[PDB]
């Protein structure tokens, strides 16, 4: 298992994709007001 | 008929989350079922040792589930003979069961396997499963099957008399995210009880109040009425008495009476009509363990009983303290009350020679310091309201792009006229 | 999530005194509370109020 | 039950009992530890008394406690401390899991080790060493040994990584796997350069091994000695087309720089002039040309229809451009013929650039371009204009890069003889142009003058030449120099080039150009920092280094000129050259934003990064920016786009006809610019460049540095417009022609079916024409005729079909070249 | 399989780390 089930403990991390996620509206909506 | 939501459950088997509203309408698709229904699944299904498994009661990530549903089954049988049995071999299968998804079901699962037991091979055997595999799912990083177990051999140990091993359970715990609300408040509520039987009151408190928060409600009283029990308990400890507003909010106050009747005991500060409303309703706080809570309000009840008789007396007679308080004797007094001015009760002195205590005034009145302790907490509050608030609200986010190319072009066009012009 | 928490409520308890509770199960409220106590004092302190004075007319 | 006996027992004497304590705990320390996490301080003092000899017992006892109170270097530690209560297969989750704790542990200090040293040492704990090696051996075991590779690839023990499975089994797969990978990978390229050695000296073990892997490796070592080693070999193995595919290995991977030592090399090393022969890479100049003559795809109708489109300045610069794009290397004159008035309807710089836009034409004729550049070379007098007459200058290197140093020099001599002016500029363009990648101090020096002549025509093209000469590592006194000449000598563009040639001979340098970047970066005026990021680029281009990138993007974040951050955006798709992937969702954020600049500057880097590759899902983002208001912006997204959709087109991508179209349609549109028109004309001319049949090439496999130029050099061009020409470089041939030993030219359509892009492709079978990188590799030889590959079948531009019975039939084919070549 | 994905990740756990520190400045520049 030993590197097998490490690839899970990073891959969870996709937690980071989804605040980004809140980033980017929370990021784009600014460029919508800014231009 | 009804097996069409089994089926239609069996639809959920995709992938992921499907999973979690699976279960939820799976939470209530045990209303209907028979034993030829159970025969449902041995059409529905390996398949011939589930054809097996079935006939001795009376695809595989929904093969677990379906297990779920003979658990289900025959617990809400009543039938505890083949409902303990298949859980031994229901819940080893799933166990084992090499799958992740599969943690998530046999929650549910491990919910039901605890509950039934009865004694040391449950509470013992089947404790020393929870706690393996607890550590296998924590490497295995799956928040909400963890945290179930946790409460599970929690409650094993309240259910036993050891408070100081689940305490030190607790001191070498990390709790996860992702949870449900519900179990987040079994947690806080058994944490919060622990907490407080080692005699840490104003962190119970705490976890209680989250048990209050997190829990949900549609009918979901017991766990409220027994909580309470603790909170006023907790809340009356700490020497803060609650308000009336207490003892009547629902059908629970037909249960809140020996509470009740005990801050009136506390409040008055009398110690015998205490004592004999403890004899009163003794066996009926025993069927919980708020009793030897309770016990403990002898030290309090004779603290109010002196601050009551501070705050309405100047200078008293050592006599007629030791008179309203029922005591025997006035050296019993001045330990008493020597014992309130170190707690910074009464803020007095005491004349022995004359045999009166003598009292401290407010020029304390406007401490500032008090009020301001207060008022900082509450913004904090406030604050962090607006906080999570502003993190969470922040969350149809789509669809954007002002400007344009078609108007812009018609714009350009009619520059280009006014030009000509 | 309900079932959720019921199935919580009913691992903390079934129970005894709680049945019974359910099975009563209203009224109001009014506004504020505390505190209640107990009461027939104020006639009762008249009563002794005569009593009192009348005692100290015995007086 | 409950450990309190157990507990009690731990204080109590006669080590026999804790013994038979830690006996019976260790059983049941799983459960009860937790009531035993209480009893560690003894326990600690337990695995301090020697004289009680099994603490190790209460040592891994604690380290079962430590999982269980999630301590691990403690665990570890003890466990370590075990040896004997500990075991690696003992099995449960707890020791699997302390295991792999444990191991972990190594990595980094292996690494951290590493870091310093790397090898054998007894720095590292070699309990951990050993279990380490022992799971490595259980690795070997497990006989998969990427398992122990990936390990031993962080674990950085070539010993491990020695040869154990070499002799085992998988003869072609268990090196390139992790070798392709370690070029990916490995932090410290010494480390995979250590592989590489080692690689080829495991390949060079040969029962034949495939050298372009090695060569790839040599090139990516670029160790002479080893291809000369190789070469050697190869001579002791020697056969045609062993050498010639070595050499063609060779031909199309080694830097102008690295080649030219194994040039004097094999020339010393004797042989095989062929692979000399082969050295030229003129034969590929031939077959392009003779591919491009053969299957050039033309129609300057449409293009005629885009010149006969508008008429204007700056525009007809343009369209002076496409028609060299279809004509690259094609060598034609046909709409140069057309319009001869066209020449009036140019300027100057436009004449200047008119004449220089041959090269692109005749690019791939080594002898007659300087005779097409003849009439208006220098000394020959010229109709008019000293700008035409400079536009040779530039104009004849387009074709001899590389191979006109000679001329060159000569001109060089001509411009060492007065530099200054068009005179001075054009030559001092085409100087570096043909110098570029060759160090040359003259080519430095001369232009140093001319750049320190201050003519802001003339100087500006020493401040690429320059850079182009010592394009690499080059020196840092140059750049001292040129840096100096930033901030000293005074001009916007004069002072702007340098950084460029800073750029330049900052290639690759990586670390080392970080002062100079950082001084770059660390400018007030964007120049430095605008150059800083191609800095950036030639060192990082192709692997990304996030922090550079990183910087990049906080640089591009934190800067206020647009154009610094619209570069900034530009010169990441060459740190990102090698990941196009995210670049899409990487500009996806700068795709969207308030300026046009970063919405500029994204175009460019995504639309490089796919240039050579696919993504409509990265085109398509590119299509609102094809709107942005802004011309300019959808003028680099319309070249963008062009530079990715060369030989995608037509139902491949439907999407072509109207990014074609919409070209056309600009082109038709008065409304639109020539900006617009501009590169919506050159975006057409770029997916017709090499008569629309060739493609666009850089790292796709190593990276080749000329490919990159013509970009970069093509970057300021609304800044300084007689560039583009450059792009000719990464011009890709898409030929599929049977080549050979006697080079019969043997033409055979070995018919392996793809889905058809060969005829997917504009209007207006195995043989050259359109192909593809893939529509090549969904093709597959006759073992039939009579030449056979030895690394069976191959891409498109390298062709060479094996030459597997002369003067007899199988006939006779000749072109361009067997005429005068 | 590892060797090529489980390696090719740690990219991944940078790109929400290239991305994830660089999303802040659009947050933080669009304010100025």
């Amino acid at each position: 298992y030993l590197s097998k089930i490490e690839e899970l403990q990073l891959i969870v991390n996709d937690k980071s994709q989804n605040l980004r996620r809140l980033q980017a509206q929370r990021n784009e909506l600014n460029a919508k007001v800014r231009l | 008929a009804a097996a069409a939501e089994h089926s239609q459950r069996e639809l959920d088997t995709v992938t992921l989350e499907d999973i979690k509203e699976h279960v939820k309408q799976l939470e209530k698709a045990v209303s209907g079922k028979e034993p030829r229904f159970v025969l449902r699944a041995l059409r529905m299904l390996t398949s011939r040792r589930l054809n097996h498994y079935v006939l001795y009661k009376a695809l595989p990530e929904v093969e677990a589930y379906l297990q779920l549903l003979v658990v289900i089954f025959m617990m809400n049988s009543k039938r505890y003979k083949e409902a303990q049995k298949i859980s031994d071999d229901l819940m080893q299968k799933i166990s084992t069961q090499n799958r992740r998804a599969l943690d998530l079901v046999a929650a549910k699962c491990y919910y039901y396997h605890a509950r039934v037991y009865e004694f040391l091979d449950k509470l013992d055997v089947v404790r020393s499963f929870l706690h393996a595999r607890l550590r296998t799912a924590t490497l295995r990083h799956d928040a909400d099957g963890q945290a179930t177990l946790l409460n599970l051999l929690l409650r094993n140990y309240l259910h036993y008399s050891l408070y100081d091993q689940a305490e030190k359970l607790v001191s070498k715990s990390v709790f996860p995210e992702q949870a449900n609300n519900n179990e987040w408040a079994r947690y806080l509520y058994y944490t919060g009880r622990i907490k407080a039987i080692q005699l840490e009151y104003s962190e119970a408190r705490r976890t209680m109040t989250n048990a209050l928060r997190k829990a949900p409600q549609h009918t979901a009283v017991g766990f409220k009425q027994t909580v309470h029990k603790l909170l006023i308990v907790v809340e009356l400890l700490l020497g803060e008495i609650p308000d009336r507003l207490q003892f009547r909010q629902p059908s629970l106050k037909r249960s809140l009476m020996p509470y009740f009747l005990l801050t009136q005991a506390v409040r008055t500060g009398n110690l015998a009509k205490f004592n004999q409303v403890l004899d009163q309703f003794g066996e009926k706080f025993q069927a919980d363990g708020t009793y030897t809570l309770i016990i403990r309000l002898r030290h309090n009840v004779i603290k109010t009983g002196v601050r009551m008789i501070s705050l309405s007396y100047s200078r008293i007679s050592l006599a007629d303290i030791a008179q309203k308080l029922q005591l025997d004797s006035p050296e019993d007094a001045e330990f008493i009350v020597a014992k309130a001015i170190r707690d910074g009760v009464i803020e007095a002195s005491i004349n022995h020679e004359k045999g009166y205590v003598q009292s401290k005034e407010m020029i304390d009145i406007y401490s500032t310091r008090e009020p301001q302790l207060a008022f900082h907490q509450r913004i904090s509050f406030c604050l962090d309201i607006h906080n999570m608030s502003v993190k969470a609200m922040r969350f149809s986010y789509n669809k954007d792009l002002e400007s344009a190319e078609e108007r812009r072009e018609r714009e350009q066009q009619d520059l280009e006229f006014a030009k000509e012009m | 999530e309900k079932k959720q928490p019921v199935d919580l409520g009913l691992l903390e308890e079934d129970d005894e005194f709680e049945e019974f509770p359910a099975e009563d199960w209203d009224a109001h409220v009014w506004e504020d509370n505390w505190d209640d106590d107990n009461v027939e004092d104020d006639f009762s302190n008249q009563l002794r109020a005569e009593l009192e004075k009348h005692g100290y007319k015995m007086e | 039950t409950s450990a309190a006996g157990i507990i009690s027992l731990l204080d109590e004497d006669e080590p026999q009992l804790k013994e038979f304590a830690l006996h019976k705990l260790n059983a049941v320390v799983n459960d009860f530890w937790a009531e035993i996490s209480e009893s560690v301080d003894k326990i600690e003092v337990l695995y301090e008394d020697e004289g009680f000899r099994s603490r190790q017992f209460a040592a891994l006892v604690a380290s079962k406690v430590f999982y269980h109170l999630g301590a691990f270097e403690e665990s570890l530690n003890y466990a370590l401390g075990a040896g004997d209560l500990f075991n690696v297969n003992d099995n449960s989750e707890y020791v699997e899991t302390i295991i792999a704790k444990c191991i972990d542990h190594y990595t980094k200090q292996c690494v951290e080790n590493a870091d310093l040293p790397e090898g054998e040492k007894k720095p590292i704990d070699q309990r951990l060493e050993g279990i380490v090696n022992k799971m490595f051996q259980r690795c070997l075991d497990d006989h998969k040994y990427k398992q122990a590779i990936g390990i031993a690839l962080e674990t950085r023990r070539l010993d491990v990584f020695e040869k154990t499975i070499l002799e085992s089994n998988d003869v072609p797969g268990m090196l390139a796997y992790s070798l392709k990978l370690c070029m990916s990978l490995m932090q410290n390229k010494q480390f995979r350069n250590k592989v590489l050695r080692v690689l080829v000296k495991i390949y060079m073990n040969l029962e034949k091994p495939d050298f372009i892997n090695v060569c790839q490796c040599l090139i990516f070592l670029d160790d002479p000695q080893a291809v000369s080693d190789i070469l050697e070999k190869l001579v002791k193995e020697d056969n045609l087309l062993m050498a010639y595919q070595i050499c063609f290995d060779l031909y199309e991977s080694a830097s102008q720089q690295f080649l030219s030592s194994v040039i004097q090399n094999l020339r010393t090393v004797g042989q095989t002039l062929k692979m000399i022969k082969i050295l030229s890479g003129e034969m590929a100049i031939e077959l392009h040309l003779q591919f491009l003559i053969r299957n050039n795809n033309t129609d300057l109708m449409i293009l005629k229809n885009t010149k006969d489109a508008v008429r204007n300045s700056v525009c007809h610069t343009a369209t002076v451009i496409a028609n060299s794009f279809m004509h690259c290397g094609t060598t034609s004159d046909q709409f140069l013929r057309d319009n001869l008035e066209w020449l009036a309807r140019a300027t100057n710089w436009a004449k200047f650039t008119a004449t220089a836009s041959l090269g692109v034409i005749h690019k791939g004729h080594e002898k007659e371009a300087l005779q097409l550049m003849a009439t208006y070379l220098p000394k020959d007098t010229s109709p008019g204009s000293a700008y035409q007459e400079g536009g040779g200058l530039y104009a004849l290197g387009l074709i001899h890069a590389n191979h006109g140093g000679d001329i060159i020099d000569y001109l060089l001599n001509q411009l060492k003889n007065a530099s200054n002016d068009i005179v001075r500029h054009g030559g001092s363009l085409g100087l570096g142009l043909a110098a570029m990648g060759t160090a040359r101090q003259d080519v430095y020096d001369l232009l140093k003058t001319n750049l320190y002549q201050d003519d802001a025509v003339t100087g500006e093209a020493a401040g690429l030449a320059l850079g182009l000469v010592m394009l690499g590592s080059k020196n840092a006194q140059a750049i001292e120099d040129m840096v100096g000449y930033a901030q000293e000598t005074q001009h916007e563009k004069i002072l702007r080039g340098l950084a460029v040639g800073i750029a330049l001979v900052m290639y690759g340098r990586m670390e080392e150009a970080d002062a100079l970047i950082e001084s770059l970066c660390r400018d007030k005026d964007p120049i430095l920092r605008r150059s800083g990021m191609y800095t950036v680029a030639m060192a990082y281009c192709g692997s990304g280094n996030n922090k550079a990138i990183r910087r990049l993007l906080h640089v591009a974040v934190s800067d206020v000129n647009d154009d610094v951050r619209r570069a900034a955006v530009e010169s990441l798709g060459f740190i990102l050259f090698r990941t196009p992937e995210q670049c899409p969702s990487v500009v996806s954020l700068l795709s969207e934003s308030y300026n046009p600049h970063v919405r500029y500057g994204a175009a460019m880097a995504l639309g490089i990064c796919c240039a050579g590759t696919g993504n409509k899902e990265a085109i398509n983002l590119l299509e609102p920016m094809t709107n942005d208001p802004v011309n300019y912006v959808r003028q680099g997204a319309l070249i963008a786009s062009a530079l990715i959709m060369i030989q995608q087109t037509e139902i491949t991508c439907p999407k072509v006809n109207q990014f074609r179209q919409l070209y056309s349609k600009v082109i038709n549109d008065k409304h639109d610019d020539v900006m617009a028109k501009f590169g919506a004309i050159l975006a057409q001319g770029i997916l017709d460049a090499g008569g629309h049949n060739v493609t666009i090439s850089l790292q796709s496999g190593h990276t080749h540095m000329p490919s990159v130029v013509g970009v970069l050099v093509f970057t300021q061009f609304w800044f300084w417009f007689p560039l583009s020409h450059f792009l000719s470089l990464a011009y890709t041939p898409t030929c599929v022609i049977g080549l050979n030993k006697d080079l019969k030219m043997p033409k055979v359509q070995y018919k392996s079916n793809c889905k058809p892009s060969t005829f997917a492709y504009p209007a207006p079978l195995d043989n050259p024409a359109r192909v593809m990188p893939a529509q090549l590799k969904v093709l597959t030889m006759p073992e039939t005729c009579r030449y056979q590959p030895f690394k069976p079948l191959s891409i498109g531009g390298i062709i060479i079909l094996k030459d597997t019975e002369l003067v007899e039939p199988v006939a006779a084919h000749g072109p361009k070249i067997e005429e005068e070549e | 399989d590892l060797y090529s994905r489980y390696k090719k990740l740690q990219q991944e756990l940078e790109f929400l780390e290239v991305q994830e520190e660089y999303i802040k400045d659009e947050q933080k520049n669009l304010k100025k």
